[PDB]
């Protein structure tokens, strides 16, 4: 009936706090109870408030949720900023005949330690070059922040056909991982003397070449 | 001559009042027992304001009001003197030197229903608090913004009744409980609701 | 304690149907309203609907794009909910979570969703299932021969997700790495696995990659040796 | 369900003060406020109801105000006998009924020396293979007193233990009990019983000894 | 008007006892009655009503725990108590209800009866003569008592011949010993020319183990 | 403890009137309503009304609007139900009940029933004058067992009562429900299962009387 | 109104067993609003129930009442032998309403009509009318098919049947069936039957008389 109005993203330091928002479209915001969740990605979601103001067992006191009617907006402040709460943030209530999510809100800590990605390239194999193909492999991982750049050489030309990459994923670590994948004919990488994967991060470079061999 | 006290009337009235409009029957010239009242097996709630439960029995009233209305169990807190939140301030205010007793049992069997019983209503929104004995049964729509509403609803233009959502699962607090409050009256008037003359 | 399981969920084309269940334990799923949640790749929670408890009259609820497509129904003897999906769309591309909360938070058939299961994902794409090739990235034949070497598998130009690796059957852990999967402009997945090894044990020591693509059942063991 | 607070806690006060006491009531009671008394080992004593309605027999120094959320408690000048713990309670709300936490009002006294004596053991509690030696500090002021035991003047620890009174409700003195316990056989292996009392009362520490055998 | 409390004692944990209360010195039938107990620290609490009507009331710390009776034809009160739980231990008193119009208090109160809810056994004391001596003597007058030694629980009374002398009398509180028995000393002023020409006896009685001692104090001549 | 007490039965021609009495007892009298209800013979409840003791506030279903008229006195405690402009189809035993439906103070729906009810008082509507029955005999004919019986016919108004040989046979005997003859007038038929080895050496005699009437007549039942 | 129907009419159950009534409203009723009652035979009916669910005082624990909206039931856990009765339900949700009713009665092993007929006596005939009689004598069940025939021509409208209640030894009925014509009627025929269908005849058993012999 309603629908609920996320802001997109939202991000600060750690030891600090921040609030989210839920704007309802239509109707009063306290008409019906507000819940907020947490989802961590590869993870299912958690209440972390309900009915306005109510905290499930378990969940620490540094969430707190609100209700402004002036804005028709429910909100979720969160304080003391841990490395925990990089999530992803969900309000959702309810009319009789359904249930409503707000679009999403996502968290992230503004505040951990900078790391160099460990690059790691792989050449054609020789099964993949009798099957008439190529792909040079480039394994970008480690890295913090997780924002990378990845430009590919042939000898001194930059290479940019052939190139699928992928947008950085958070690995176990709290670091990221990115993928680049540099797809040849078998005589590409046989015309050139060498070919390099370059690896751009914080303004830093770090570099790997392979040649036929 | 000596006519009963209509109590059973209010008790065991098939149907109650929404909280906004609750309903109040006058009790006059008549004697009260007040034995139907002690020992209470079905009342979550019984707790009096101004006198003592036993000393109904040895009292006399001008005029006795037994107000009537349905609310959740965790808004029955709120039918006290001295009371906040959305029943107390909007849909029905006790005084601060109330003399009476509030009395409250779980409905869930009466007053929830398959497929959801919305029919009880509270006020969402009112200008104001309510006054003692204050009752508000307006449906003008409720300005919450700076734009006038002209009588219809939408942004910050919102309807000020809400029905309760009254479903059988609904869990213990959540649940409707029936209310009755007795205001016993004092005045310059022959007090004519008397206890037992025994 | 409480815990939900979905079933079901696969590469399905557009017009098509499929069926969800979602097993539940650990509470009273006779007195528990229940609804279904949907979640688009890198995108927000979408509530696809709801069934009232038996006690409530059991009725159903659904959102827009869902209503006269799909159908939610339960079997309390089997303490399971399904979902029937008919007349499918790219639009319903999404995992899909079984939900619900405890019976001490209940109003209007409603709460918090305090519980959701694993969430199976459905695919709808008038592509079909492409089986992945393998291929060993080798160790680079140089370094020294008492150091560290890295070697790999490839797993190319598949679909849809997931792909699942090992190395040598369970029994190698430490140093492996498996990395996100690219889709390519193809449509196809292409993924790479890596491991960490003793440069002297490359002559003696057998390397292999498990990959296992249910959606297709392809399963191979490809063995990785030196240049 | 009205939670009831008292102001002060504890009170000390001359004998001819005005002692005034406040209660102060979470939610507005009107005039539905009664206020107790209770001294050492007694029954509370009801001294005024409708926040100012003094009770029969209650000596008319006694007097009580106030209305709404804040009540008051004044004994227009404290005597010896009004050595106690006085409770504000609320009648307005019931059956549950709420009591303050109480004020205690000790008396200010004039300083008192101890009247000290001390006492051997009974042959009784000899033949029972026990000897507890008692020592009295009898009818002192001000509560404070430190008192030592020693044994052929070595300095004893551990094996005394003390009780004081509370206030009394005439002379507004305290008392105090120490007793020294020993074995039957700790009690021969000695001649000289002695308790030491440091008290400010007094220009120096006041020894009483026996000698075991003399009385 | 007089109350009076009795079937105060020691009572395991989890366990049940029955609380009696006779009235005295007025028509007990026309009046609502209570209990009202106190812990040593923690207050004040309310713990059950009995009006006129056969009318019970109790707050949520007794609700099902405890049960109030009246035995109108007997002028007498009672509390059955079940389910008793350490945090129970208190002096339990019974008080009278009356009411000037609506304004309604506690007008008598008995002297209270204390209840212990603990895993130990009762004992009775052993009670010797602190007898008086010169070392006892100062200014025409005499200290003499009766130390009354390792019993439990608490309460002990003194009181000294059958209640006729109360002036110059010092009771202690009661010293919990490291042995888990309680002590206590009862004490009395008297004229040092009095010792001899008149007897002293201490009257001590334990409720919970039904030990009456009526102590003899003799005078030492020294 | 608790009683009403209705008034004896009524025999009324149509136009005319009947005012049914409910004597109540044994409960405080103004707290509680009191509904009347009818029951056609062999048949169901028809509800009437409902008044107050309290107020004299009523109600009446739509069927009895302007014939029917409910009454309170307080002095006797008895409740009353007058009806007027009578016919056949009045013909019922009506009862009055204490009500716990509807509020006597306040006149709203409660939850509870028609608790407490009266004895019933019969109400017969007819033009048909006081008649005795036309009795004839039911007469057996020519094998181990055999009935015989007495056609007790034309007669107003209910009841006739019927023994066989003064009350000294009972076993075997069947008096049927009367039958309202088109005429106005009621017929019954009583019989008796009887040894066929002793048809024509017992004597078998119907012994009808009409307390209305005060017509008796012991009619003999032989073979022809 | 709101029309309460009783399903069955007739309810034949064995003393000890659990009987089960059905009332049922044209519209949902309010759970507050419903009553039951019982009617012994020759008896003013007394309330079994009230709030759908609450015997009333003085009503043994056997009785109960159930349901809520459109269906409620009476259980009477054991019918003792006192409780061959009729039953009736009651609603005053909207105005007041009575139910149909419902006869219970003792399910009794098949029993057949011992058949009988009798002529119209001639002190009957002097009078100018004629009645003919047929009884069918101890006989379960109530269901049988009485056929009057006149030298072979079937009767009808000039006939009334008369049943008894359920005979307190073998708990069986019994049933008067009377033919009743003009003395002139009467002497235009010759032949005079009663054709009886019953569950208890292995074939229709036919009584029959000749006028005048
Ligand atoms: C209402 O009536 C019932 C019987 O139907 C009775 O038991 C009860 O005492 C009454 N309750 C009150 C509060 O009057």
């Amino acid at each position: 009936n309603f629908m609920l109005t996320q802001p997109h993203s939202v991000s600060e330091s750690p030891g600090k706090t921040v609030t989210i928002s839920c704007t309802r479209s239509s109707g009063s915001i306290a008409s019906n109870y507000v819940q907020w969740y947490q989802q961590r990605p590869g993870s299912s979601p958690t209440t972390v408030i309900y009915e306005d103001n109510q905290r499930p067992s378990g969940v620490p006191d540094r969430f707190s949720g609100s209700i402004d009617s002036s804005s028709n907006s429910a909100s979720l402040t969160i304080s003391g900023l841990k490395t925990e709460d990089e999530a992803d943030y969900y309000c959702q209530s309810y009319d009789s005949s359904n249930q409503v999510f707000g679009g999403g809100t996502k968290l992230t800590v503004l505040g951990q330690p900078k790391a160099a990605p460990s690059v790691t390239l792989f050449p054609p194999s020789s099964e993949e070059l009798q099957a008439n193909k190529a792909t040079l492999v480039c394994l970008i991982s480690d890295f913090y922040p997780g924002a990378v750049t990845v430009a590919w050489k042939a000898d001194s030309s930059p290479v940019k056909a052939g190139v699928e990459t992928t947008t950085p994923s958070k690995q176990s670590n709290n670091k990221y991982a990115a993928s680049s994948y540099l797809s040849l004919t078998p005589e590409q990488w046989k015309s050139h003397r060498s070919y390099s994967c370059q690896v751009t991060h914080e303004g830093s470079t770090v570099e790997k070449t392979v040649a036929p061999t | 001559i000596t006519n009963l006290c209509p109590f059973g009337e209010v008790f065991n009235a098939t149907r109650f009042a929404s909280v906004y409009a609750w309903n109040r029957k006058r009790i006059s010239n008549c004697v009260a027992d007040y034995s139907v009242l002690y020992n209470s097996a079905s009342f979550s709630t019984f707790k009096c304001y101004g006198v003592s439960p036993t000393k109904l029995n040895d009292l006399c009233f001008t005029n006795v009001y037994a107000d009537s209305f349905v609310i959740r169990g965790d808004e029955v807190r709120q039918i006290a003197p001295g009371q906040t939140g959305k029943i107390a301030d909007y849909n029905y205010k006790l005084p601060d030197d109330f003399t009476g007793c509030v009395i409250a049992w779980n409905s869930n069997n009466l007053d929830s229903k398959v497929g959801g019983n919305y029919n009880y209503l509270y006020r969402l929104f009112r200008k104001s608090n309510l006054k003692p004995f204050e009752r508000d049964i307006s449906t003008e729509i409720y300005q919450a913004g700076s734009t006038p509403c002209n009588g219809v609803e939408g942004f910050n233009c919102y309807f000020p009744l809400q029905s309760y959502g009254f479903q059988p699962t609904n869990g213990v607090g959540y649940q409707p409980y029936r209310v009755v409050v007795l205001s016993f009256e004092l005045l310059h008037a022959p007090a004519t609701v008397c206890g037992p003359k025994k | 304690e409480v815990q939900l399981v979905e079933s079901g969920g696969g590469l399905v084309k557009p017009g098509g149907s499929l069926r969800l269940s979602c097993a539940a334990s650990g509470f009273t799923f006779s007195n528990a309203w229940m609804s279904w949640v949907r979640q688009a790749p890198g995108k927000g929670l979408e509530w696809v609907g709801r069934i009232k408890s038996k006690t409530d009259g059991g009725t159903t609820d659904y959102a827009a794009p869902v209503k006269g497509r799909f159908t939610i129904s339960r079997d309390d003897s089997k303490n399971t909910l399904y979902l029937q999906m008919n007349s499918l769309k790219t639009e319903d591309t999404a995992v899909y979570y079984c939900t619900t909360g405890s019976e001490t938070y209940y109003y209007d058939s409603s709460g918090p969703f305090d519980y959701w299961g694993q969430g199976t994902l459905v695919t709808v794409s008038s592509a079909s299932t492409k089986g992945p090739s393998v291929f060993p990235l080798a160790p680079s034949s140089k370094s020294t021969s008492g150091g560290t070497a890295a070697l790999g598998c490839l797993v190319k130009d598949y679909f849809p997700e997931p792909v699942t690796v090992s190395w040598n059957s369970g029994a190698l852990t430490s140093g492996v790495h498996t990395f996100p999967a690219v889709l390519q402009s193809s449509g196809l997945y292409s993924l790479s696995s890596v491991v960490t090894v003793p440069s002297s044990s490359l002559g003696t020591q057998t390397y292999i990659c498990n990959v296992n693509h249910k959606p297709s059942n392809t399963k191979v063991d490809k063995k990785v040796e030196p240049k | 369900d009205i939670e009831m607070t008292q102001s002060p806690s504890s009170l000390s006060a001359a004998v001819g003060d005005r002692v005034t006491i406040t209660c102060r009531a979470s939610q507005s009671i009107g005039s539905y406020l009664n206020w107790y008394q209770q001294k050492p080992g007694k029954a509370p004593k009801l001294l005024i109801y409708a926040a100012s309605s003094l009770q029969s027999g209650v000596p008319s120094r006694f007097s009580g105000s106030g209305s709404g959320t804040d009540f008051t408690l004044t004994i227009s000048s404290l005597q010896p006998e009004d050595f106690a713990i006085y409770y504000c309670q609320q009648s307005y709300v019931s059956p549950t009924y709420t009591f303050g936490p109480g004020t205690k009002v000790d008396i200010k006294r004039t300083v008192a020396a101890p009247s000290v004596f001390i006492f051997p053991p009974s042959d009784e509690q000899l033949k029972s293979g026990t000897a507890s030696v008692v020592c009295l500090l009898n009818n002192f002021y001000p509560r404070e007193a430190k008192v030592q035991w020693k044994v052929d003047n070595a300095l004893q620890s551990g094996n005394s233990q003390e009780s004081v009174t509370e206030q009394d409700s005439k002379d507004s003195t305290y008392s105090l009990s120490s007793t020294l316990t020993l074995s039957k056989a700790d009690y021969e292996k000695h001649k000289v019983y002695a308790c030491e009392v440091t008290h400010q009362g007094l220009s120096s520490p006041v020894t009483k000894s026996f000698n075991r055998g003399e009385c």
